[PDB]
Formats: C-alpha cells, structure tokens, sequence
C-alpha cells in the first residue's frame, strides 16, 4: 500500500507523480512495466517508476 | 547513480 523514495523523482508528464528521496507514498497500484501509481503531494493515482522506491 | 526510469512509450 505505502512505499518509500530512495532518490527524488520529477514528472516529465502530467500523469506523473514527483517527490524527494524519502518520501512516503501511499495507495499504491502496482502492475506489470516498471511504472505503479500512488498518491503524493496532492496527486491521486499518478504514476512512478517502481525502481525509485522501496517497500 | 539514479536507476534510469524504464522509458514510457507515445
């Protein structure tokens, strides 16, 4: 459900979340292709790439 | 040394 950053993370398009390294990111969709979606900084449901986190 | 995001196709 939650996973952390281990390095920041900027959007390079809209659907996309950004966070700094440590940061908590909850509701976590993970599926197939190396990006989940997850909520941070007031975005819902946007994707990231899964090898920016850790559980 | 980021891990390089696996490239989003259009």
């Amino acid at each position: 459900s939650a996973v952390k950053a281990l390095f920041d993370y900027k959007a390079q398009r809209e659907d996309e979340l950004t966070f700094t390294k440590s940061a908590i990111i909850q509701n976590v969709e993970k599926q197939d292709g190396g990006w989940w979606r997850g909520d941070y900084g007031g975005k819902k449901q946007l994707w990231f790439p899964s090898n920016y986190v850790e559980e | 040394q980021p891990p390089v995001p696996p490239q989003r196709p259009m």
